[PDB]
């Protein structure tokens, strides 16, 4: 501080900048038919 | 709301395809041969 004053850079001209942000709030609702995935339609597999 | 396991559509017919691997005997081709021998000089062919 020279004489009680500090050197500061103060803006003399400005613009607006746009900044886009994506926030994920959802995901695909995956549904699995567990019996059809594991065994398809085979009776011996469904029994096991 | 309940996701009910609807049946898979049952196949109505069967399709089989496979290379026969071994060649055809073609017994008819040799039997249809017009130059048939006499019993005196009977011809012999082995189909293996
Ligand atoms: C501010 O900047 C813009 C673009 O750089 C210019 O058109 C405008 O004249 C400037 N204004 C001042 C006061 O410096």
């Amino acid at each position: 501080s020279v004489g009680g004053l500090y050197e500061i850079k103060i803006p003399t001209n400005f613009t607006i900048v746009g900044q886009e942000e994506f926030i994920q709030t959802n995901s695909p609702k995956v549904t699995i038919d567990c019996s059809l995935f594991v065994c398809s339609n085979y009776a011996a597999c469904h029994d096991l | 709301v309940y996701d009910l396991s609807g049946f898979t559509v049952k196949p109505v017919a069967t399709v089989h395809r496979r290379i026969p691997d071994l060649p055809d005997c073609d017994i008819d081709k040799w039997l249809n041969n017009f130059n048939v021998p006499s019993p005196l000089n009977w011809e012999r062919k082995i189909f293996s």
